[PDB]
């Protein structure tokens, strides 16, 4: 109300409204789903189009051979943050000959987003990210919120109508975690999860976007007729 | 006074075939009259069907290769996983080298691969980024021993056809991968005999449309 | 290195050798010492190989940006001055460049500018640059006229490089010919000195000193 | 007052949303992509008859293989074009090749959100970036001041955009020829323009693989306008 | 640009079937003066790496602090700091190699020759060299300074190429190292009798041996040597 | 943050006026009246000190008339402290020009420089403008005797006769009535004092409430002399013209 | 962090007033009375030592300050602002003058430098004006004795005599009747004590009054001998005893 | 430094500071530009509220940027000096690097670019100035006339006016100026320029300034008497 003019102002109840408004931009964004087993980690994203003549906005970005994320909200902010991850993943490789740990990648994103919430002049990031990766401690899935809060999960979903996919994963928790050494079945579970967040529209060939990373599987994105298999 | 440069010896050789390319280099690494390693890889696969070697001062050589490999990675990120063509790689390397014009990478760089028409390609660089596409190039310590042999046996220089006596040149027939590898091996055996910084082992990287293959051969260890 | 360029009735002739050396070692015989900046501008390179390539390649980017911004091709004067102003910033740092910027425009006609890493910028009708320039000058000055046919002018330029390729130890390899006209430059082939020498000796009756 | 980089309660940047309103007031620009080329057309909209209409430059060349049309506060586009031209040429210098249309567009859109309290406000202009490369072929992009860019088969921006976009919705198909696209741009421009369409108050352009980016002469466009009138009167 | 002041001499090392051995004497020389007799030049990093350093001792102590700090930093927000995400020899080396080349490139080098010896997560032997110029190389045997000239020849008689590594036991390898240390004491004028030796085995872990001495030396034949040619008495 | 407290000194009103410039001019309209009159053989500068006291040391006081160089002088109207900042800048500028070209600075060039500084404060920086209006009286070998004025907007204009400060409307009407082109310095001196005497808000015009100066070619041969009048000299000229 | 107040906090109101300067002058009005009187052979400056507590040692607080050996200052308004001004005034007398010309600045020029500092606080970014009016008395070889007032605006005027602060209106009227151009220093001190008594409520003695003079050179206060051209400071602060002696002949 | 964003968008998509800068131009004295077949003429209004002025030394409304290009304006006078100075520097900088004087289009594009930069830079307000830039390109006999405005947009005009009561004089020019046959001579062009100002000016005495620019750096400013002759001839023909 009077305490939402900038990010440097607490409300009387201890709330940061500019951060909460940035959080709102994610809910307006298109749905995306993340889930993993012990061997693989999968991202499934519902891409959004402006109209029938337009292309479908890309939702998944690669950060390294073993790490990448999906976005929901302001795409340019996701480009800034993904670019930052690319550099951090790359710094770890060049200096330490070491693939960046997914947990540590989340810590870096948290600290970068935080600086924007405490300083005057700047603004919070207007995007949420689902980071997947495979490092020395197996498969991982992270959820990034622009408040700074990063959370390691078995599965999750963000965007509009994401609650439906999140409930599905909460029921399927015991099943999909056990899908080891089988990428196609893990993707199926992800495609079935994101389907719970759909209304009116359904998954078409240029609508769906899938990515995967695993034990002997580099981070690779699937679009177009490559995902027709899973429709 | 601190001298930031050194000489790690060694020698490299690139030859461009009709539908393939090879980049060879000895595996010996030295300082002065001492051997550091008998097997220290010098020719690297940099992705996108490109092989590279930066012979001379190894610290600068490793730095350059590392930075080019990095350049290939960021080329994919920035341009939708587009394949970096050998001609584009060569121009990129010029800017890396000339970037340190006033404190140079003390190396003779050679890259090899295939051009966009699928033909074999070798590009050669000086330390400050001047480059040129060539059919044939030896670089490093024993380059002066090997290049003349290649002018003769690859480009058929000073060779004419019997009976005509200097009138008709020897025709420039193409060389197969088996024929090239023979010339590479003899080049390095000869260089090893007369150059003290060359020896121990020979490692050859062969580039075709199918990918990058490796071959290793022993050299004299004295 | 030997590079020359001269104005005449039929536009400009540009001729260069092909040799590159590191001390007494012949590094290359196949070096492209003419740089195609655009369909109407040529640049000759002499001195430091990297300095000349990098900055003349760079010059073409600046000329392209000019005609995008001004909807009009860059003048030879402006193109040459971009290069000369650039190298002048680096004066003292140790750049080694000797270049001719050759081109044709409506307002200027055929124009040649000598540009130098010391910052020298000179307009002129005839120029020879490189370690073998003096040898080229000898042939060029004794045979030059404004009223030369494209065919005869080309030969003179070719012959002047040959003269230098013979005598100057740091020049040789082959001769690259270019002919610049109202409608742009025209490439006239790579001429190997190993074959061109014996051809010229026999046909022209010159080089009676040498035995063949 | 209030921050320039402030979020609204709905989760949108105020300044970005307000710049979009300025673009709606701008003159109409239409782009149509085909397999034979991409066509760009604009409404010139001269404020007075004494204004020499040929000096109105709302269609612009970025490189030989990339063109650009604008709509909104057209003065803001000049620095965007300069950046685009530099990016295109610089990439050719570093990599000895033409730059991808998407990569060019991405470079332009990186400027968009570099505003705060860098420049003091977002751009008040939308761009239709059309071009061709070897990888993805003929392409049309819509670059906004939000930093977002969508690829389009066809797109209209400016004052008559929603009306024109609805018309492009029906008319566009994947087998359009270049000649058909040219007339289609002229047809839709004539529909949404206040003043009557002619060669002096409307401009055409295209980008083909062979000839590259070309702005059409007023004599060439005049024939296409005359060709349009006859084919509409034909039925 | 500087000059080295207090200096450490040869660091020698070699691979064997299950790991690596590294050794270096306990001397800190001040030119020709054998100033400091209790200097440890082998510095362990975790339980899987040992960094052997020669050259300038003040710069060695700086590097020692960098490694100490590296362990601390790695532990931050790292539940697997003592397990899967523990520091590897390859990580430690690459870090040093980055620093050494950066410092030489600023014309202000760390005046050292460094050998990182250790065992990786998968049981692979790690042995690589780096120096003030940022020059790096790996080999079945590695040595710095006088070791390069005298130790390597002896150690290469044991492991001449890669295929000799599985054939070399820890007893044979240690014996060769200890012998090399004796030879260096005979012939290096800036060496000491006291030295440290470290073994990093993939089965038995890190064994760090301090206060070793060169023994079984041959000097008796000196009594028979008289004059420099013609002298008999 | 800090934005909350920013007055925004460099913005346009809806009408297209610069708020702070307009308000600075209002400030100057309450300042002591200063008059400049240019003649064929010299320039006069007259100015009224504001409600003085009997205990003010007049002979060592200077609030209105300042010397920029040997050829140029200024009359101030507004904040004295602001004026001195600009005066010291102008004095330096004149010396820089003299060092560079080895010639005294042309009057207009100096005036333009100060006017450009004032302009800068109205367009950028976020600072308040200088609440000062100058009357420049000077000479150079190009245009001869020149009168200029500048105000907080950074706009300057040339004059034959001009007033700044208080009652400029009444003052300008009186000058416009009695001024002629063939006028001389002695006549201009009288006009200046007569104008102040009528427009003054004081009961009577006296020597202690005035600063006075002339720039004359009335110097031995082809050269220019600046005369800043002393208290006793102002008293004499007041009797001569018949005001006291 | 960073000082993000790069804009003026003093601005022109619609009426043409600079509010913060007017308000600074209001703060000066509330301040304790101080005055200055110029004689033929000297200058006197004086003020009341308004002690905030009887436990406080009022000797440690110096309202009258030496700026140079021949220049002194006193104030009315906010004491802390005065203290920092004195520090800057002393330093600027060295940096902008003595380290260049090898001699102390004349009164008017030092005043000009002080004025400049106070003007900048009236226009620069992120600052309020100084809430003090200064009375600077001093002497120099070519201008002789002088007395200057300096206001929060940076404006400064030379005075024969004046007063500032609480009861300045009444005090200035009192001085107008008593002042003439033939006053000796002792006569000015006598008038200063009379004028100051009117504005003081409580105790009136050497311990509650601070008074200094710019007069003859004091070779006893120089601290060294051997240089004829150095004759000692003209500034002298009167002692508690020296004030009381003149209060008996009052 | 002062970094405050003064020029910003409003809910209806307007930048008020740029629009209020146009209102300052609306307040400024009228300026007019008319191009003939082989010449361009720049007319300017001088408000007669200011008498007792010294017309020798008073800044003239038309300013030379180079020997072949001129610039007049409407709006804030102090702001116009900053644009003129920058333009003059750029004109010499262009001659230095390109070895050729600026085209009228290029100089306009530069001035317009500066104005634009001030509409999205922190801590600065836009220029309260619109300019008319006229002249002839080097070795070219085609007349050039361009206009700029605070927003940074610029365009070429056969004839154009700016400033106060510009709406009226634009109305006059729109009916009187024929594109197919523009003022063939210098006389005809000056006459049409004076006529257009007489719709607004008030008195035709010292209130009208005229500057004629011809090819090959041939620029001249008309005197009071020369202009007065045009004023006399126009009104005598009107009495019919
Ligand atoms: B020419 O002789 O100037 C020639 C032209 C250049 C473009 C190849 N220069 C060189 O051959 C120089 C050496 C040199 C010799 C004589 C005069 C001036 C310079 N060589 C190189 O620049 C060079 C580059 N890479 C490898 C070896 N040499
Ligand atoms: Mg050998």
């Amino acid at each position: 109300n009077n305490y939402d003019g900038d990010t440097v102002t607490f409300s009387p109840t201890g709330r940061l409204f500019q951060v909460e408004y940035a959080l709102e931009a994610i809910k307006q964004g298109s749905v995306t789903v993340g889930l993993r087993s012990n061997t693989h980690a999968v991202l499934v994203a519902l891409k959004r189009n402006a109209d029938e003549l337009s292309s479908y906005q890309k939702k998944i970005i690669k950060c390294d051979e073993h790490m990448g994320l999906s976005l929901a909200g302001l795409a340019p902010d996701a480009r800034v943050l993904s670019n930052y991850l690319r550099q951090q993943c790359n710094y770890s490789s060049l200096v330490f000959n070491r693939k960046l740990a997914v947990e540590r990648a989340g810590h870096l994103l948290c600290d970068k987003a935080q600086k924007n919430t405490q300083s005057y002049g700047g603004r919070p990031y207007g995007v949420g990210l689902l980071i997947i990766g495979y490092d020395k401690s197996g498969a991982h899935l992270l959820e990034f919120q622009p408040s700074g809060n990063v959370t390691e999960l078995y599965g999750t979903a963000i965007g509009a109508r994401s609650q439906g996919a999140k409930t599905y994963l909460e029921r399927t928790l015991d099943t999909f975690i056990k899908i080891d050494g089988n990428p196609d079945e893990l993707i199926k579970a992800g495609v079935e999860a994101i389907s719970q967040s759909l209304r009116d529209e359904s998954l078409t060939v240029d609508n769906l976007s899938i990515a995967i990373v695993g034990k002997d599987t580099p981070f690779t994105i699937y679009d177009g007729e490559a995902v027709a298999k899973y429709i | 006074q601190f001298n930031p440069y050194g000489d790690n010896g060694g020698t490299i050789l690139g030859i461009a075939g009709e539908d393939f390319a090879v980049l060879a280099g000895d595996t010996r690494n030295i300082t002065d009259y001492s051997i550091n390693s008998r097997y220290e890889p010098k020719v690297f696969d940099c992705g996108d069907n490109i092989v590279m070697s930066a012979n001379g001062f190894a610290a600068d050589g490793d730095a350059l290769v590392k930075r080019f490999k990095n350049s290939v990675k960021w080329y994919h990120f920035d341009h939708n996983d587009k394949k970096l063509s050998i001609n584009s790689a060569a121009r990129n390397i010029q800017h890396l080298l000339y970037g340190k014009r006033f404190f140079p990478y003390y190396v003779h760089t050679i890259i090899a691969g295939l051009d966009e028409d699928g033909k074999g390609a070798v590009y050669s660089f000086d330390p400050v980024g001047s480059y040129e596409r060539e059919q044939c190039r030896a670089g490093g310590a024993a380059a002066s021993l090997i290049m003349p042999f290649l002018d003769n046996q690859v480009n058929f220089k000073n060779q004419y056809e019997p009976g005509t006596n200097g009138k008709v040149k020897k025709p420039l027939k193409y060389l197969s991968v088996e024929e090239v590898i023979k010339l590479v091996r003899d080049s390095f055996t000869s260089a090893t005999e007369r150059h003290i910084q060359v020896g121990d082992g020979l490692e050859i990287l062969i580039v075709t449309k199918d990918g990058v293959r490796k071959e290793f051969y022993e050299l004299k260890r004295d | 290195t030997t590079t020359l360029a001269f104005r005449f009735q039929g536009g400009i002739i540009v001729a260069v050798d092909s040799r590159a050396t590191a001390g007494n070692w012949v590094a290359s015989q196949t070096v492209k010492k003419v740089i195609e900046i655009n369909p109407f501008l040529l640049g000759t390179v002499a001195g430091g190989a990297a300095d000349c390539q990098f900055w003349e390649t760079w010059l073409g980017s600046q000329c392209r940006l000019h005609e995008l911004r001004e909807k009009e091709r860059i003048s030879v004067a402006a193109a040459s001055k971009i290069l000369s102003n650039l190298v002048y910033q680096y004066k003292g740092a140790g750049l080694s460049m000797g270049t001719m910027i050759c081109g044709y425009t409506r307002k200027e006609g055929p124009t040649i500018y000598y540009v130098d890493s010391d910052g020298t910028r000179l307009k002129g009708d005839i120029f020879c640059v490189g370690s073998g320039q003096t040898f080229a000058y000898g042939v060029l000055d004794s045979n030059y006229k404004w009223d030369l046919s494209v065919e005869d002018a080309l030969y003179l330029g070719k012959r002047s490089i040959l003269a230098a390729a013979h005598r100057d130890a740091y020049s040789g390899g082959s001769v690259n010919l270019y002919h610049v006209t109202e409608d742009g430059w025209i490439y006239h082939g790579n001429h190997d000195v190993g074959e061109l020498f014996w051809k010229v000796k026999e046909e022209e009756g010159s080089f009676n000193n040498v035995i063949g | 007052d209030r921050g320039v980089s402030t979020f609204s309660p709905e989760g949108r940047l105020f300044q970005v949303e307000y710049s979009l309103e300025a673009i709606k007031l701008g003159s109409t620009a239409i782009g149509i992509a085909t397999k034979e080329g991409v066509v760009l057309g604009v409404e010139k909209r001269a404020t007075s008859p004494l204004l020499e209409s040929d000096s109105i430059e709302k269609i612009v060349e970025i490189d030989r293989h990339i063109g650009c049309a604008m709509s909104g506060l057209t003065a803001d586009a000049r620095s965007m074009i300069e950046h685009a031209r530099t990016a295109a040429v610089t990439h050719n210098l570093y990599y000895d090749e033409d730059i991808n249309v998407e990569s060019l567009t991405q470079s332009v859109c990186d400027l968009a959100l570099r505003f705060g309290e860098l420049m003091s406000r977002p751009f008040g202009v939308a761009l239709l970036i059309a071009g061709h490369d070897a990888d993805d072929g003929y392409q049309l992009f819509h670059a906004e001041p939000s930093g977002t860019f969508y690829r389009y088969n066809a797109k209209a921006i400016g004052s008559g955009s929603e009306g024109a976009q609805a018309e492009l919705l029906n008319e566009w198909h994947s087998s359009l020829t270049l000649k058909e696209a040219e007339l289609l741009v002229l047809k839709i421009l004539k529909q949404v323009m206040e003043e009557k369409l002619d060669e002096n108050n409307a401009q055409l352009s295209c980008i083909t693989k062979q000839d590259g980016f070309k702005i059409y002469d007023n004599e060439k466009t005049a024939e296409l306008i005359k060709e349009l009138k006859e084919k509409e009167a034909a039925e | 640009t500087q000059q080295p002041i207090v200096t450490g001499t040869s660091v020698i090392s070699m691979k064997y079937d299950n790991g690596v051995i590294i050794a270096a004497d306990n001397l800190g020389s001040y030119g020709s003066l054998l100033r400091f007799n209790g200097v440890e030049r082998l510095i362990p990093v975790g339980d899987n790496t040992v960094v052997g350093i020669s050259g300038d001792i003040s710069d060695m102590q700086h590097i020692e602090r960098l490694l100490k700090d590296l362990v601390t930093e790695n532990a931050y927000d790292n539940p697997l700091a003592d397990a899967e995400e523990a520091l590897e020899p390859s990580y430690i080396f690459e870090y040093l190699a980055t620093v050494m080349y950066q410092r030489r490139s600023k014309m202000n080098p760390l005046w050292n020759a460094i050998i990182v010896a250790g065992v990786q997560s998968n049981g692979d032997q790690f042995l690589r060299y780096v120096n003030l110029l940022g020059v790096t190389y790996s080999s079945p045997t590695l040595a710095t300074g006088f070791g390069a000239h005298m130790a390597n020849p002896l150690l290469r008689k044991v492991v001449d190429r890669e295929s000799d590594i599985p054939k070399t036991t820890v007893q044979v390898a240690e014996e060769a190292i200890v012998n090399a240390m004796r030879v260096l004491y005979y012939r290096d004028a800036r060496s000491s009798r006291n030295f440290s030796l470290a073994i990093i085995d993939k089965n038995t872990g890190l064994t760090f041996k301090k206060n070793l001495q060169v023994e079984n030396m041959k000097w008796d034949f000196a009594k028979d040597i008289k004059g420099y040619g013609t002298q008999k008495i | 943050g800090s934005r909350r407290y920013d007055s925004r000194t460099t913005i346009f009103s809806p009408e297209g006026r610069l708020y702070q410039v307009e308000y600075a001019l209002e400030s100057i309209s309450h300042a002591g009246t200063a008059i400049g009159i240019m003649a064929s053989d010299g320039i006069v500068l007259a100015a009224e000190r504001k409600v003085t006291s009997t205990l003010l040391e007049q002979d060592t006081s200077t609030e209105k008339l300042y010397k920029l160089n040997d050829k140029i002088a200024v009359a101030v109207a507004g904040l004295t402290a602001d004026a001195e900042i600009l005066i010291n800048t102008a004095r330096i500028h004149a010396q820089n020009y003299l060092k560079t070209y080895n010639e005294d600075i042309p009057v207009e060039i100096l005036v333009r420089r100060l006017s450009d500084i004032k302009q800068g404060y109205t367009q950028h920086g976020g600072l308040r403008p200088f609440g000062v209006s100058f009357i420049y009286a000077g000479y150079d070998d190009r245009y001869g005797y020149q009168l200029y004025t500048s105000n907080p907007s950074g706009n300057y204009t040339g004059w034959k006769a001009i007033s700044v400060g208080a009652n400029t409307s009444a003052a300008q009407t009186l000058l416009q009535m009695d001024y002629k082109d063939d006028m001389k310095v002695d006549d201009a001196i009288e006009l200046a004092l007569k104008t102040l005497s009528k427009t003054t808000d004081s009961s009577a015009l006296t020597y202690d409430r005035l600063e006075f100066a002339t720039i004359r070619k009335g110097a031995n041969d082809g050269e220019v002399y600046q005369k800043i009048f002393k208290p006793q000299e102002i008293k004499d000229i007041l009797v001569k013209t018949g005001i006291t | 962090m960073t000082d993000r107040y790069s804009f003026s906090l003093t601005t022109f109101s619609p009426s043409g007033k600079l509010g913060q300067i007017d308000y600074a002058l209001t703060a000066v009005k509330q301040g304790v009375t101080s005055l200055g009187i110029k004689a033929t052979n000297g200058v006197v400056i004086a003020t009341e030592k308004k002690s905030s507590s009887p436990l406080a040692m009022s000797e440690t607080l110096s309202k009258v300050s030496l700026l140079t050996p021949d220049i002194g200052a006193v104030y009315s308004g906010m004491g802390p602002d005065y203290r920092v001004l004195v520090d800057k005034s002393r330093k600027v007398a060295h940096t902008s003058y003595k380290r260049i010309y090898g001699e102390y600045p004349p009164t008017k020029l030092l005043v000009s430098e002080v004025a400049k500092i106070m003007q900048e606080a009236t226009q620069s970014g992120g600052v309020r004006p100084f809430g003090v009016s200064l009375l600077i008395a001093g002497h120099d070889e070519f201008n002789g004795f002088s007395l200057y007032q300096v206001d929060p605006s940076g404006s400064y005027f030379p005075w024969k005599a004046t007063a500032i602060g609480k009861g300045s209106v009444a005090a200035k009227t009192f001085l107008e009747k008593r002042w003439n151009d033939e006053l000796e220093l002792e006569d000015a001190i006598h008038i200063a004590l009379l004028t100051l008594k009117e504005s003081v409520e409580g105790e009136f003695n050497g311990d509650t009054i601070e008074l200094a003079i710019i007069g003859d050179e004091n070779p006893d206060l120089l601290g060294y001998t051997g240089i004829p051209t150095d004759k000692g400071p003209r500034f002298r602060k009167l002692t508690s005893q020296e004030i009381n002696d003149r209060l008996e002949a009052l | 430094g002062y970094d405050r964003a003064l020029s910003i968008f409003s809910p209806d998509g307007h930048i008020f500071q740029v629009e209020y800068a146009l209102e300052a131009v609306k307040r400024g004295t009228c300026a007019v530009g008319v191009k003939g077949k082989n010449c361009v003429v720049l007319g300017c209004e001088r408000r007669s509220t200011l008498k007792l002025q010294d017309t020798r030394i008073t800044p003239s409304k038309v300013s030379k940027i180079d020997s072949h290009v001129v610039l007049s304006f409407s709006g804030l006078n102090a702001d116009s000096r900053i644009l003129i100075e920058k333009a003059r520097v750029e004109a010499q900088s262009h001659r230095l690097t390109l070895e050729d004087p600026v085209t009228v289009e290029y100089l306009t594009r530069y001035v317009a670019g500066v104005q634009q930069r001030y509409t999205q830079s922190g801590g600065v307000r836009p220029f309260g100035v619109s300019t008319l830039i006229a002249g002839f390109d080097p070795r070219d006999d085609e007349p050039k006339l361009y206009q700029t405005e605070p927003s940074g947009i610029y365009s070429s005009w056969s004839a154009q006016t700016i400033g106060r009561n510009s709406k009226t004089v634009r109305e006059f020019l729109e009916k009187n100026y024929d594109r197919k046959e523009p003022p063939a001579t210098v006389e005809e062009c000056v006459k049409l320029t004076v006529r257009s100002l007489l719709e607004v000016v008030q008195t035709g005495a010292k209130n009208i300034e005229i500057t004629v620019v011809k090819p090959d750096s041939d620029i001249v400013a008309l005197s009071s008497e020369e202009i007065n002759q045009y004023v006399t001839q126009i009104e005598q023909e009107k009495q019919e």
